[PDB]
């Protein structure tokens, strides 16, 4: 698990009708429950793995940089003299 | 929303409870917005006035004294439909279902009554609990409009009988009236009363003003300025309409009251105000016909 | 055709918490069962990296239950009198689930 | 649980039978309200835009007047029960005559 | 006469009851002669007959 | 909820609730009792048809009006109004009665 | 302190309190992203927005901007078999399918359909049309430049050609919304625009990115009929007009905008008046919409800059409550 | 007798139970035992016991038997409430008594 | 909701502020959609136009011309009444005072008509500041269509 | 209510909306990198040419 | 969760679906038997000694 990833946990829902077994011949409408839950933990769940784009090799062909401020501009111009 | 949870009955059979789960996006009509509902308050069968199920007249009649509610969810053992009439305009997207005709990105849609169209189709029985509901169609108010009085036009015709009305290309689609068959029998005969009602309204406004005008401006203003503007329009049609038929301030007063009154009582049955709107968004902005649609409540 | 066998899928969703590693101790991912008679002629010809797996998680899981129960007592048994003990006798349960 | 009762003879010996109900909880509303008027609000916040005036006094009247009406809608809602119930007893009720 | 009313009721022992509070009737009490139930009016007499 | 309307806000209290019933049998029973009073008259009062939607007349309009104004006017019923498509049959109008 | 506690806005709530009472700069944004969605949610309808893609043959958002009239143009597939009825036999009704056609054709069904007529083009179209030249051209001079001639007198052919038959430019062209936001890639766009709401009230900004502004302006001191030539103040009130020529000019198209207050059971009578057009004697001209409520009467503003000099005339604060046609006479 | 038998003074709160979906998340941050996950799970469980416990100790310190005036009567050995609430709840509400 | 104030000008009584009291839920007609008004504006003072006070016909005239609106509520200094004929955007439905011998039933369209019936009366007179205050009588429109039929034919 | 469930239940449907939201950054850093591709791919003359 | 690519245009924007993915469990029996002949019962027990 690399740091962050968000481990997360796999719960198996199981529905468990006891005293169904051993005695009585219960009987029910339906449409009616005694649902009961464990988590399994022999093992884990991973939510979500984040990729983070400098981290790939694609992040040389460009310099990447922030200008919070790109919502104001107008127009941005790179002027070349050659 | 204000939702309202009609409250399905005793047990209903697993192929009824799925005819419901399809009349999600439906319009019904329920009587009062009163919060617990029942659904036999909103079947078919609840719209029985004089001993019989209601024709296409008596339909828009109680289409104009109920509350359409379009379905939201369907629910074993509930209904919720939330009223179109009720909370803020312009509020409340709430799916419809497209029938017939495409439902473009606006246009008000009009729900009509169902017989228009195929008349049993869309009629859902549940026979479990031995009820029916009969879903009115969701047309623009243009062509809901149009159609409506293209059948009653039809349907005079066919009153006394010896150009087809019935074709009706909307917009891109040319939408079949006629299913042909005993269909237009069992169509003209429920549009029967409404044609009538539509026929004796012209007849006795048209003899009413025909005999009034001459009875009148004979008796200032009224008269220079009623023969002014009505030169050959209305003393003609008098003298060609007094030419093939008969001719009272007396009686002409009184039934000009049992008229006025009368007429406005169609145009308030007709004219079929519409409920809703369709404003779409990141939608496909035609909604192709049973395809659920975005609506909201006031045009 | 084996590196596209070996990677036509996804990985799972799962991190056992114990990992089957090779005892220089990189984790196996893989399974790739096999008939003898193929196997032989796959290592011989193709495939020949580390014998022995450093690590099997020689145990069998667990798991937490989360708690649902209904308290069906007996009264006339002292709790009668008082069946707020009822209450009480629940919630015992809870931290006996615990 | 449902009851038995024993018997004599080598009859058929009755197990018991046992009832999981479940019944639906309906949805209700019972809403009330009260208002306030632009002209009573300046009482209750006491300070001109200005930030002048009203001293200290300004609230023990007033809020003397908003408990007569906090009171009076939480006394629409002990009465609301009573109709709430009233109405489902009923609701639920079978005459006796038939 | 008619018998689309009564055969519109249900003859359920089981239901006899519930429907019992349910009217066979549709008036209302401020009327001057008992009408016709206006479509506005609703109705829960118990309606024996 | 607070919403502005007259005179300033507005504040709406609403309580979602909702309930079952306990019983597996009928836990309440409905009876009539008593009778408070008869909401009607109770008698002596008849039909009269010339009201009611008509029906084909008496095919000589000299011998259907004379008919429908002898019975008509001698009524507590019959209409003096002339039956309208739209709307009522109009039942004649007094001041007091019994 | 007192001036924001109500501007920030505690004490509303408290009445309700009482009632009831009786990688790391990544992480840093991922609290904040979280914080604007909570306060986003945790505050909270005035606003609606109708959003569709269309072609740039007709209509155009780019050479539009912030506060514009967008208007439906509905069935054009349909129209020649509406032509055929309704019209009167002596009409030759074969000519529109030329002219919807020639307007097409000066500029298929593909995937994206031409809806959404602007305001603009239908003042330019008309132009030479109403009565009154040059304040108008100077709108059309503003589209040919901006969004082709050619479209323009096809379209005003189609104009002339739709009120010959008895169909009208209404019964087309229903009222779309405000223009928002366009997105156009080449031949497309996909304009968003209000349903409904107030129109200051939503890119807002200087302008909604950056050109300039926001206003519901008129665009000719052409349209803009103001009435209340004699007033009181009163939310003034935005309705849509067609007026016609029935021979008199040949098929006349007028559209403008009328804005004075009056219920419209009220503007049919004064749409009679202020009317010698209604010699016609078929029937029918001038129906008329309600754009929506200015509900302030001031903010008419006399200006004439825009994309040429343009009279322009400013609308300050409008909430666009389109409602539907009514010309029955 | 008269004096309503010890009646209710309170309302009689709900014990979450049953409520599982057990559901947790970690990025391993002072973690090096995957456990750390699911010992955080038993972490999550103790708190709702502690808030039963909580909410059962203050129903059983709630307070307990108010004496109210009612009628209980005596039909046929069965000690009931004759209840007619009218004057009480349905005073001059407008709303009809059902 | 765009309620739009009334000043009680002053003057007024002890017995006029409390008829007022009880106007709340009846019809108003204001001459503008406004924000600031006087308290003459709405009474039928202003219906009258020039020298005459309006017949039972030319009122309806009248209420052809302005704007219906329903008071909300009553302040000491102001009467609220938001203008039906725009301000009708309310989550769930202004009360309405049915001021009538008739009855609505439930979905019956309310249209509103000048005082028209015999045993009908509501004109209202506050003497402190000379004004007074008809207000209209609503009703169903099938019924409020006759009595217009009623009073043309009869004019 | 001041209680265990309320104060302690809503927070945890905190942390799953933190969960939730964070899942969609990746979407601006998957569309980072999808963006070059664009802008790279729309630069490029075929190498045969 | 599912990943997302941020996308260009006013396309409506990436609607993300956040589920909590179920499955159904099976069952299977595994059943086996063993040899017990009525010799090696009287022992065992003990009672043929």
């Amino acid at each position: 698990v690399p740091t962050g990833s968000i481990l997360s946990t796999i719960e198996v829902a199981s529905h468990r009708r006891l005293f169904d077994f051993f005695a009585r011949v219960r009987s029910d409408e339906n449409s009616l429950y005694d649902v009961e839950f464990d988590a399994l933990l022999g093992s884990y769940c991973n939510t979500l793995s984040l990729v983070r784009f400098l981290e790939l090799g694609l992040s040389v062909a460009c310099v990447c940089t922030k200008f919070p401020e790109l919502a104001y501009m107008n127009e941005g111009r790179v002027q070349f003299e050659v | 929303c204000f939702e309202a949870d009609i409250a399905i009955p005793s047990g209903i059979s697993r192929p009824d409870a799925a005819a419901l789960q399809r009349c999600e996006g439906r319009v019904v009509f329920l009587p009062t917005i009163r919060r617990q509902l029942a659904l036999a308050d909103v079947a078919h069968e609840s719209f029985v006035s004089g001993g019989v199920s209601p024709d296409t007249l008596g339909l828009l009649l109680a289409y104009r004294r109920r509350f359409p509610a379009v379905i939201t969810r369907v629910l074993p053992t509930r209904i919720v439909a939330c009223p179109v009439d009720l909370g803020l305009t312009h509020a409340g997207t709430v799916n419809l279902r497209n029938t017939s005709p495409v439902d473009l990105c606006n246009g008000d849609p009009v729900s009509l009554v169902p017989p228009v169209f195929e008349g049993q189709a869309t009629d859902v029985r549940l026979e479990s609990l031995d009820l029916t509901l009969r879903f009115p169609v969701p047309l623009p108010t243009p062509l809901a409009r149009e159609i409506v009085a293209r059948l009653v036009a039809r349907g005079i015709r066919d009153l006394n009988p010896d150009p087809d009305l019935n074709v009706l290309y909307y917009n891109g689609a040319r939408l079949s009236l006629v299913a042909d068959v005993q269909q237009l029998a069992s169509v003209n005969t429920e549009l029967r009363s409404l044609v009538l009602n539509m026929v004796y309204s012209i007849t006795e406004g048209t003899t009413l003003i025909l005999t009034l005008i001459p009875r009148l401006l004979a008796l200032g203003y009224v008269n220079a300025l009623l023969q002014m503007q009505s030169v050959t329009r209305e003393a003609a049609q008098l003298i060609h309409p007094e030419a093939p038929m008969l001719m009272r301030r007396l009686p002409l007063y009184e039934a000009l009251v049992a008229w006025l009154a009368h007429a406005g009582q169609l145009g308030d049955i007709l004219a079929l105000a519409p409920a809703v709107r369709v404003c779409t968004f990141d939608g496909a902005a035609v909604v192709q016909s049973g395809d659920m649609a975005p609506v909201i409540r006031y045009p | 055709w084996l590196v596209d066998l070996t990677t036509a899928t996804q990985p799972s969703v799962a991190v056992p918490r114990l990992t089957h590693a090779d005892t220089r101790g990189r984790p196996v991912d893989g399974v790739l069962v096999t008939t003898a008679a193929i196997k032989q002629r796959l290592l011989q010809s193709f495939l020949k990296v580390e014998d022995t797996e450093a690590d099997v998680p020689v145990t069998y899981g667990e798991m937490v239950l989360n708690g649902a129960n209904l308290v069906t007592a007996l009264v006339m048994g002292k709790a009668v009198r008082s069946l707020d003990d009822v209450g009480r006798h629940l919630l015992d349960m809870q931290e006996e689930q615990l | 649980h449902q009851p038995l009762i024993a018997r004599d003879g080598p009859h058929p010996v009755e197990q018991p039978v046992h009832n999981y109900m479940t019944k639906v909880i309906d949805r209700r509303a019972l809403n009330a309200a009260f208002s306030l008027a632009t002209e009573a609000i300046a009482l209750l916040t006491g300070e001109a835009l200005d930030g002048t005036g009203i001293s200290l006094h300004r609230q023990l009247r007033a809020i003397q007047q908003l408990a007569r009406n906090v009171q009076a809608v939480l006394g629409a809602f002990e009465r609301g029960t009573a109709d709430q119930m009233l109405h489902v007893l009923l609701e639920k009720a079978p005459p006796l005559a038939l | 006469f008619t018998a689309a009313d009564i055969t519109a009721k249900h003859r359920c022992l089981e239901r006899l009851i519930v429907e019992t509070g349910s009217a066979v009737s549709t008036a209302t009490a401020a009327s001057d002669v008992q009408f016709k139930r206006p479509p506005g009016c609703r109705e829960l007499v118990e309606d024996p007959c | 909820a607070r919403h502005e309307t007259g005179g300033g806000v507005n504040f709406t209290l609403t309580q979602p609730r909702g309930n079952v019933d306990l019983g597996v049998g009928y836990t309440a029973v409905a009876a009539t009792a008593t009778v408070r009073n008869p909401v009607t008259d109770m008698g002596n009062l008849p039909q009269n048809f010339y009201l009611g939607r008509g029906a084909p007349p008496l095919l000589d309009n000299a011998a259907a009006v004379y008919l429908r104004n002898a019975v008509v006017a001698g009524n507590r019923l019959g209409p003096a109004q002339p039956l309208p498509v739209f709307g009522c049959a109009q039942v004649p109008r007094r001041a007091g009665m019994d | 302190t007192a001036p924001m506690a109500w501007a920030e806005s505690p004490r509303e709530l408290a009445g309700h309190a009482p009632l009831r009472r009786v990688t790391r700069a990544t992480r840093d944004d991922t609290e904040q992203a979280v914080d604007k969605i909570l306060r986003g949610a945790r505050r909270a309808p005035r606003y609606h927005l109708t959003r569709q893609v269309t072609l740039t043959d007709l209509c155009q958002p780019n050479a539009e901007r912030a506060g514009a009239l967008l208007l439906a143009l509905r069935h054009p597939t349909d129209l020649p078999h509406l032509a055929r009825h309704r019209a009167p036999p002596g009409r030759q009704t074969e000519r529109l399918a030329e002219a919807w056609g020639q307007l097409l054709e000066a500029s298929e069904s593909g995937c994206a359909r031409a809806g959404l007529v602007s305001f603009n083009f239908l003042v330019a179209a008309c132009t030479a049309a109403y009565d009154a030249r040059d304040a108008a051209e100077a709108v059309r001079a503003h589209i040919t430049t901006n969004y082709a001639g050619a479209r323009l007198d096809r379209f005003s052919e189609c104009l002339r050609a739709m009120v010959h038959t008895h169909v009208f430019p209404h019964e087309v062209m229903r009222f779309f919304g405000g223009l928002v936001s366009w997105v156009t890639q080449d031949e497309l766009a996909s304009v968003t625009a209000v349903c409904s709401g107030p129109q200051e009230a939503t890119h807002t900004g200087h302008p909604g990115r950056p050109c300039s502004a926001v206003t519901i302006p008129a665009c000719a001191f052409v349209d803009l009929d103001a009435e209340l030539c004699l007033g009181g103040p009163g939310a003034a009130f935005l309705y849509l007009v067609f007026t016609y020529r029935q021979c008199r000019d040949q098929e006349l198209c007028c559209v403008y905008v009328v804005k004075s207050q009056l219920p419209p059971r009220g503007l049919e009578a004064a749409l009679e008046r202020l009317f010698g057009r209604l010699r016609i004697t078929t029937c029918t001209y001038a129906a008329f919409a309600e754009l929506g409520v200015m509900p302030d009467d001031s903010p008419r503003c006399l200006h004439r800059t825009e994309r040429v000099g343009v009279p322009v005339v400013i609308l300050e604060g409008v909430v666009w409550r389109p409602g539907g046609w009514r010309a029955c006479a | 007798e008269d004096t309503e038998a010890d009646v209710p003074v309170t309302y009689g709160e709900m014990v979450l139970n049953g409520a599982n979906l057990v559901t947790a998340l970690v990025m391993g941050k002072a973690v090096r035992s995957l456990d750390d996950v699911g010992r955080h799970l038993l972490d999550m469980q103790e708190e709702q016991l502690e808030a039963n416990r909580e909410t059962l100790d203050e129903l059983e310190s709630a307070p307990q038997t108010t004496r109210v005036r009612a009628d209980l009567v005596a039909i046929g050995d069965r000690l009931v409430f004759l209840e007619a609430l009218e004057k009480r709840i349905y005073a001059a509400t407008n709303v009809p008594y059902p």
